[PDB]
Protein backbone atom coordinates (compact mmCIF):
# COMPACT_ATOMS: atom_id res chain seq x y z
CA UNK A 1 0.00 0.00 0.00
CA UNK A 2 0.58 1.16 -2.63
CA UNK A 3 2.04 -2.58 -2.20
CA UNK A 4 0.58 -4.20 1.03
CA UNK A 5 0.01 -7.69 1.38
CA UNK A 6 1.49 -9.29 4.33
CA UNK A 7 2.85 -12.48 3.71
CA UNK A 8 4.98 -11.84 6.91
CA UNK A 9 5.27 -15.38 8.92
CA UNK A 10 8.01 -16.00 12.13
CA UNK A 11 10.67 -17.85 10.58
CA UNK A 12 11.82 -15.35 7.25
CA UNK A 13 14.19 -17.75 6.77
CA UNK A 14 14.56 -18.60 2.80
CA UNK A 15 16.22 -21.75 2.08
CA UNK A 16 14.14 -24.29 0.95
CA UNK A 17 10.92 -22.28 1.37
CA UNK A 18 10.64 -19.20 -0.79
CA UNK A 19 12.53 -17.02 -3.48
CA UNK A 20 10.10 -16.51 -6.82
CA UNK A 21 8.51 -13.19 -7.62
CA UNK A 22 9.35 -10.39 -10.23
CA UNK A 23 12.70 -8.23 -8.62
CA UNK A 24 10.23 -7.15 -6.01
CA UNK A 25 11.71 -8.77 -3.09
CA UNK A 26 15.69 -8.30 -2.10
CA UNK A 27 15.38 -9.14 1.77
CA UNK A 28 17.42 -11.26 4.48
CA UNK A 29 17.46 -8.58 6.55
CA UNK A 30 18.46 -10.36 9.58
CA UNK A 31 16.21 -9.05 13.08
CA UNK A 32 18.49 -9.27 15.92
CA UNK A 33 17.15 -13.02 16.47
CA UNK A 34 14.79 -15.02 14.68
CA UNK A 35 16.15 -18.31 14.29
CA UNK A 36 17.68 -18.45 10.87
CA UNK A 37 17.79 -15.02 11.13
CA UNK A 38 16.40 -13.44 8.54
CA UNK A 39 13.30 -11.26 8.70
CA UNK A 40 10.70 -8.96 8.21
CA UNK A 41 7.99 -9.23 4.84
CA UNK A 42 9.58 -6.57 2.00
CA UNK A 43 12.19 -4.61 0.64
CA UNK A 44 11.96 -1.32 -1.31
CA UNK A 45 8.16 -2.55 -3.16
CA UNK A 46 7.59 0.36 -5.76
CA UNK A 47 9.15 -1.64 -8.72
CA UNK A 48 6.77 -4.79 -9.61
CA UNK A 49 3.43 -6.48 -10.17
CA UNK A 50 1.03 -8.06 -8.36
CA UNK A 51 1.95 -12.04 -7.48
CA UNK A 52 1.02 -13.49 -4.87
CA UNK A 53 3.76 -16.29 -6.47
CA UNK A 54 4.74 -14.21 -3.08
CA UNK A 55 3.64 -17.35 -0.89
CA UNK A 56 2.63 -19.42 -2.85
CA UNK A 57 5.63 -20.90 -1.34
CA UNK A 58 7.48 -20.12 2.32
CA UNK A 59 4.63 -19.14 4.88
CA UNK A 60 2.95 -16.34 5.34
CA UNK A 61 0.69 -18.71 8.57
CA UNK A 62 -2.26 -16.00 8.30
CA UNK A 63 -3.06 -14.44 5.07
CA UNK A 64 -0.61 -14.37 1.49
CA UNK A 65 -1.43 -11.19 -0.58
CA UNK A 66 -2.66 -10.81 -3.70
CA UNK A 67 -3.68 -7.78 -5.64
CA UNK A 68 -4.63 -5.46 -2.69
CA UNK A 69 -2.82 -1.93 -4.09
CA UNK A 70 -5.49 0.28 -5.47
CA UNK A 71 -3.06 2.95 -6.25
CA UNK A 72 -1.86 0.99 -8.97
CA UNK A 73 0.83 2.55 -11.57
CA UNK A 74 1.44 0.96 -15.17
CA UNK A 75 5.00 -0.29 -14.68
CA UNK A 76 2.86 -1.97 -12.16
CA UNK A 77 0.53 -3.73 -14.97
CA UNK A 78 2.97 -4.79 -17.77
CA UNK A 79 0.32 -2.61 -19.75
CA UNK A 80 1.30 1.08 -19.57
CA UNK A 81 1.78 0.35 -23.55
CA UNK B 1 11.74 -34.04 32.19
CA UNK B 2 10.23 -33.50 35.42
CA UNK B 3 7.66 -30.90 34.41
CA UNK B 4 6.50 -30.30 31.37
CA UNK B 5 7.68 -30.00 28.28
CA UNK B 6 5.84 -31.09 25.01
CA UNK B 7 2.99 -33.33 25.90
CA UNK B 8 -0.77 -31.65 24.73
CA UNK B 9 -0.93 -28.41 23.85
CA UNK B 10 -4.01 -26.59 22.23
CA UNK B 11 -3.94 -23.53 20.32
CA UNK B 12 -5.17 -19.89 20.77
CA UNK B 13 -4.93 -16.91 18.27
CA UNK B 14 -7.19 -17.26 15.51
CA UNK B 15 -5.32 -17.37 12.39
CA UNK B 16 -3.54 -20.80 12.95
CA UNK B 17 -5.14 -23.02 11.26
CA UNK B 18 -5.84 -25.99 13.98
CA UNK B 19 -6.25 -23.29 16.42
CA UNK B 20 -8.43 -24.39 18.62
CA UNK B 21 -7.62 -28.00 18.58
CA UNK B 22 -5.06 -29.49 20.40
CA UNK B 23 -2.02 -31.86 18.39
CA UNK B 24 1.18 -32.49 19.67
CA UNK B 25 4.53 -30.54 20.19
CA UNK B 26 8.20 -31.01 20.22
CA UNK B 27 11.63 -29.16 21.55
CA UNK B 28 9.50 -26.25 23.27
CA UNK B 29 12.63 -23.45 23.58
CA UNK B 30 15.18 -23.38 26.42
CA UNK B 31 16.67 -19.53 27.13
CA UNK B 32 15.27 -17.01 28.87
CA UNK B 33 15.27 -15.35 25.30
CA UNK B 34 12.87 -14.94 22.48
CA UNK B 35 9.37 -14.74 21.30
CA UNK B 36 8.54 -17.58 18.66
CA UNK B 37 10.09 -20.54 20.54
CA UNK B 38 7.44 -23.74 20.33
CA UNK B 39 7.29 -25.69 17.53
CA UNK B 40 3.68 -27.69 17.45
CA UNK B 41 2.15 -30.93 15.33
CA UNK B 42 -0.53 -32.80 14.38
CA UNK B 43 -2.17 -35.01 11.95
CA UNK B 44 -4.57 -32.37 9.51
CA UNK B 45 -2.67 -30.76 7.18
CA UNK B 46 -3.78 -27.21 6.29
CA UNK B 47 -4.15 -24.57 3.84
CA UNK B 48 -0.55 -25.00 2.40
CA UNK B 49 0.67 -28.30 1.30
CA UNK B 50 2.83 -28.77 4.47
CA UNK B 51 1.65 -27.68 8.05
CA UNK B 52 4.32 -27.74 11.22
CA UNK B 53 4.09 -24.76 12.49
CA UNK B 54 5.94 -22.68 15.11
CA UNK B 55 3.47 -20.47 17.89
CA UNK B 56 4.61 -18.90 21.19
CA UNK B 57 3.95 -19.47 24.92
CA UNK B 58 2.64 -16.13 25.35
CA UNK B 59 -0.20 -18.02 25.15
CA UNK B 60 -0.59 -21.55 24.61
CA UNK B 61 -3.88 -21.23 26.23
CA UNK B 62 -3.09 -24.57 26.84
CA UNK B 63 -5.92 -23.97 29.32
CA UNK B 64 -6.67 -26.37 32.04
CA UNK B 65 -3.97 -26.13 32.09
CA UNK C 1 20.65 1.95 -35.96
CA UNK C 2 23.69 1.36 -37.78
CA UNK C 3 26.46 4.44 -38.47
CA UNK C 4 26.74 3.93 -34.72
CA UNK C 5 26.00 0.08 -35.16
CA UNK C 6 27.13 -1.31 -31.26
CA UNK C 7 25.42 -4.81 -31.08
CA UNK C 8 25.69 -7.63 -28.96
CA UNK C 9 22.96 -10.44 -28.44
CA UNK C 10 21.82 -12.23 -31.76
CA UNK C 11 18.24 -12.42 -32.94
CA UNK C 12 17.18 -11.38 -36.27
CA UNK C 13 13.60 -9.90 -36.54
CA UNK C 14 10.50 -9.91 -34.04
CA UNK C 15 7.08 -8.70 -33.35
CA UNK C 16 7.54 -9.34 -29.43
CA UNK C 17 9.73 -6.77 -27.36
CA UNK C 18 10.27 -2.49 -27.29
CA UNK C 19 7.37 0.02 -29.06
CA UNK C 20 6.64 3.20 -28.59
CA UNK C 21 6.36 3.26 -24.91
CA UNK C 22 9.92 3.06 -24.05
CA UNK C 23 11.08 5.90 -25.90
CA UNK C 24 8.28 8.48 -24.25
CA UNK C 25 8.46 7.07 -21.17
CA UNK C 26 11.36 4.96 -19.35
CA UNK C 27 13.47 1.91 -20.92
CA UNK C 28 14.75 -0.95 -19.23
CA UNK C 29 17.89 -3.45 -19.94
CA UNK C 30 19.86 -6.63 -19.44
CA UNK C 31 23.19 -7.56 -19.88
CA UNK C 32 25.22 -10.63 -19.08
CA UNK C 33 28.35 -12.98 -19.53
CA UNK C 34 29.34 -15.93 -20.92
CA UNK C 35 31.37 -19.22 -22.22
CA UNK C 36 31.42 -20.07 -25.63
CA UNK C 37 28.23 -19.67 -28.55
CA UNK C 38 25.29 -20.82 -27.39
CA UNK C 39 21.51 -20.82 -28.06
CA UNK C 40 19.06 -19.39 -26.12
CA UNK C 41 15.64 -19.14 -25.40
CA UNK C 42 14.10 -15.73 -25.36
CA UNK C 43 11.83 -13.19 -23.67
CA UNK C 44 8.85 -12.42 -26.41
CA UNK C 45 9.16 -15.61 -28.49
CA UNK C 46 11.85 -15.98 -30.95
CA UNK C 47 15.40 -17.45 -30.15
CA UNK C 48 18.92 -16.70 -31.25
CA UNK C 49 23.01 -16.94 -29.86
CA UNK C 50 25.71 -15.13 -27.68
CA UNK C 51 29.33 -15.21 -27.80
CA UNK C 52 29.85 -11.36 -26.56
CA UNK C 53 30.49 -7.94 -26.75
CA UNK C 54 28.79 -6.10 -23.23
CA UNK C 55 26.17 -8.92 -24.52
CA UNK C 56 23.51 -5.86 -23.57
CA UNK C 57 19.59 -6.47 -24.68
CA UNK C 58 17.42 -3.80 -24.34
CA UNK C 59 14.21 -5.59 -22.85
CA UNK C 60 10.48 -3.18 -22.60
CA UNK C 61 10.08 -3.83 -19.19
CA UNK C 62 12.30 -5.03 -16.40
CA UNK C 63 9.60 -8.58 -15.17
CA UNK C 64 10.66 -9.97 -18.98
CA UNK C 65 14.39 -9.25 -18.34
CA UNK C 66 15.27 -11.25 -15.34
CA UNK C 67 13.46 -14.29 -16.42
CA UNK C 68 16.92 -15.05 -17.89
CA UNK C 69 17.29 -16.36 -15.00
CA UNK C 70 14.52 -18.22 -14.16
CA UNK C 71 15.86 -19.95 -16.78
CA UNK C 72 19.08 -18.31 -17.46
CA UNK C 73 20.03 -19.50 -14.52
CA UNK C 74 19.89 -23.02 -15.75
CA UNK C 75 22.96 -22.92 -18.13
CA UNK C 76 25.29 -21.30 -15.80
CA UNK C 77 26.81 -18.28 -15.05
CA UNK C 78 27.21 -15.90 -11.86
CA UNK C 79 26.76 -12.33 -13.72
CA UNK C 80 24.08 -11.01 -15.28
CA UNK C 81 22.88 -7.28 -14.83
CA UNK C 82 19.88 -5.72 -15.73
CA UNK C 83 19.94 -1.48 -15.04
CA UNK C 84 17.51 0.85 -15.69
CA UNK C 85 17.89 3.65 -19.27
CA UNK C 86 15.67 6.52 -19.46
CA UNK C 87 15.24 8.66 -22.19
CA UNK C 88 18.08 11.43 -19.66
CA UNK C 89 19.84 9.37 -17.12
CA UNK C 90 19.65 8.17 -14.00
CA UNK C 91 18.34 8.02 -10.75
CA UNK C 92 16.83 4.13 -10.18
CA UNK C 93 20.35 2.06 -10.32
CA UNK C 94 18.31 -0.87 -11.04
CA UNK C 95 20.56 -3.83 -10.63
CA UNK C 96 23.44 -1.47 -9.89
CA UNK C 97 23.65 -0.87 -5.84
CA UNK C 98 24.72 -2.74 -3.15
CA UNK C 99 25.50 -6.41 -2.95
CA UNK C 100 23.62 -8.28 -5.00
CA UNK C 101 21.94 -11.97 -4.96
CA UNK C 102 18.50 -11.13 -3.01
CA UNK C 103 19.10 -13.36 0.17
CA UNK C 104 22.19 -12.06 2.06
CA UNK C 105 23.44 -9.43 4.47
CA UNK C 106 25.23 -5.86 3.82
CA UNK C 107 22.45 -3.63 4.82
CA UNK C 108 18.40 -3.82 5.06
CA UNK C 109 16.97 -0.93 3.11
CA UNK C 110 13.09 -0.38 3.49
CA UNK C 111 10.59 -3.33 4.06
CA UNK C 112 9.52 -3.46 7.84
CA UNK C 113 7.01 -5.70 8.15
CA UNK C 114 4.40 -4.86 10.80
CA UNK C 115 2.24 -1.89 9.67
CA UNK C 116 1.49 -0.28 13.06
CA UNK C 117 0.34 -3.42 15.05
CA UNK C 118 1.34 -7.27 13.74
CA UNK C 119 -0.27 -10.17 12.73
CA UNK C 120 -2.51 -10.68 15.90
CA UNK C 121 -6.24 -10.42 16.75
CA UNK C 122 -6.63 -7.96 13.69
CA UNK C 123 -10.20 -8.80 14.02
CA UNK C 124 -9.98 -5.29 15.38
CA UNK C 125 -11.33 -3.44 12.04
CA UNK C 126 -10.44 0.23 10.57
CA UNK C 127 -10.09 2.63 13.51
CA UNK C 128 -10.26 6.07 13.11
CA UNK C 129 -12.11 7.72 10.09
CA UNK C 130 -9.14 9.07 8.24
CA UNK C 131 -8.07 12.63 9.67
CA UNK C 132 -5.21 14.64 9.70
CA UNK C 133 -3.42 14.13 12.77
CA UNK C 134 -2.89 10.54 13.72
CA UNK C 135 -0.45 8.32 12.21
CA UNK C 136 -2.01 6.07 9.85
CA UNK C 137 0.25 7.21 6.56
CA UNK C 138 2.06 4.18 6.55
C1 LIG D 1 31.06 -35.31 8.42
C2 LIG D 1 32.37 -35.30 7.64
C3 LIG D 1 32.70 -33.93 7.01
C4 LIG D 1 33.43 -32.98 7.98
C5 LIG D 1 32.58 -31.75 8.32
C6 LIG D 1 32.06 -31.77 9.78
C7 LIG D 1 30.52 -31.81 9.87
C8 LIG D 1 29.94 -30.77 10.83
C9 LIG D 1 30.02 -29.31 10.33
C10 LIG D 1 28.92 -28.86 9.34
C11 LIG D 1 28.97 -27.35 9.05
C12 LIG D 1 30.07 -26.92 8.06
O1 LIG D 1 29.75 -25.70 7.34
C13 LIG D 1 28.87 -25.95 6.23
O2 LIG D 1 27.67 -25.17 6.36
C14 LIG D 1 26.73 -25.31 5.28
C15 LIG D 1 26.20 -26.75 5.30
O3 LIG D 1 26.21 -27.17 6.69
C16 LIG D 1 27.33 -24.85 3.93
O4 LIG D 1 26.82 -23.57 3.48
C17 LIG D 1 25.49 -23.59 2.90
O5 LIG D 1 24.53 -23.55 3.97
C18 LIG D 1 24.45 -22.27 4.59
C19 LIG D 1 23.88 -22.51 6.00
O6 LIG D 1 24.94 -22.98 6.86
C20 LIG D 1 23.65 -21.39 3.60
O7 LIG D 1 23.38 -20.06 4.07
C21 LIG D 1 24.42 -21.23 2.28
O8 LIG D 1 23.48 -20.86 1.26
C22 LIG D 1 25.27 -22.45 1.84
O9 LIG D 1 26.53 -21.92 1.40
C23 LIG D 1 28.83 -24.63 4.08
O10 LIG D 1 29.39 -24.47 2.77
C24 LIG D 1 29.51 -25.79 4.83
O11 LIG D 1 30.93 -25.63 4.92
C1 LIG E 1 3.12 -4.38 24.30
C2 LIG E 1 3.18 -5.08 22.96
C3 LIG E 1 2.08 -4.59 22.04
C4 LIG E 1 0.78 -4.35 22.81
C5 LIG E 1 0.34 -5.62 23.52
C6 LIG E 1 1.21 -6.81 23.13
C7 LIG E 1 0.38 -8.07 22.94
C8 LIG E 1 -0.51 -8.33 24.15
C9 LIG E 1 0.33 -8.54 25.40
C10 LIG E 1 0.38 -7.27 26.25
C11 LIG E 1 -0.07 -7.55 27.68
C12 LIG E 1 0.27 -6.38 28.60
O1 LIG E 1 -0.74 -5.38 28.49
C13 LIG E 1 -0.21 -4.08 28.74
O2 LIG E 1 -1.24 -3.11 28.57
C14 LIG E 1 -0.74 -1.78 28.66
C15 LIG E 1 0.32 -1.56 27.59
O3 LIG E 1 1.60 -1.41 28.22
C16 LIG E 1 -0.17 -1.55 30.06
O4 LIG E 1 -0.89 -0.49 30.69
C17 LIG E 1 -0.04 0.29 31.53
O5 LIG E 1 0.97 0.92 30.74
C18 LIG E 1 1.94 1.58 31.55
C19 LIG E 1 2.63 0.56 32.45
O6 LIG E 1 2.37 -0.76 31.95
C20 LIG E 1 1.27 2.67 32.38
O7 LIG E 1 1.87 3.93 32.07
C21 LIG E 1 -0.22 2.73 32.09
O8 LIG E 1 -0.84 3.65 33.00
C22 LIG E 1 -0.87 1.36 32.24
O9 LIG E 1 -2.19 1.39 31.68
C23 LIG E 1 -0.28 -2.81 30.91
O10 LIG E 1 0.43 -2.61 32.14
C24 LIG E 1 0.31 -4.01 30.17
O11 LIG E 1 -0.05 -5.21 30.87
S1 LIG F 1 7.62 -16.78 5.63
FE1 LIG F 1 8.20 -16.49 3.42
S2 LIG F 1 9.56 -15.21 2.70
FE2 LIG F 1 8.45 -14.95 4.97
S3 LIG F 1 10.02 -15.26 6.23
FE3 LIG F 1 9.58 -17.29 5.49
S4 LIG F 1 9.88 -17.62 3.49
FE4 LIG F 1 10.70 -15.62 4.27
S1 LIG G 1 4.08 -11.21 -4.41
FE1 LIG G 1 4.03 -9.23 -4.90
S2 LIG G 1 5.76 -8.40 -4.40
FE2 LIG G 1 5.94 -10.45 -4.37
S3 LIG G 1 6.59 -10.85 -6.21
FE3 LIG G 1 4.62 -11.00 -6.33
S4 LIG G 1 4.14 -9.12 -6.85
FE4 LIG G 1 5.98 -8.92 -6.26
Amino acid sequence: MSHSVKIYDTCIGCTQCVRACPTDVLEMIPWGGCKAKQIASAPRTEDCVGCKRCESACPTDFLSVRVYLWHETTRSMGLAY
Amino acid sequence: IGPKRGSKVKILRRESYWFKNVGSVVAVDQDPKTRYPVVVRFAKVNYANISTNNYALDEVEEVAA
Amino acid sequence: ELDPNTPSPIFAGSTGGLLRKAQVEEFYVITWESPKEQIFEMPTGGAAIMREGPNLLKLARKEQCLALGTRLRSKYKIKYQFYRVFPSGEVQYLHPKDGVYPEKVNPGRQGVGLNMRSIGKNVSPIEVKFTGKQPYDL
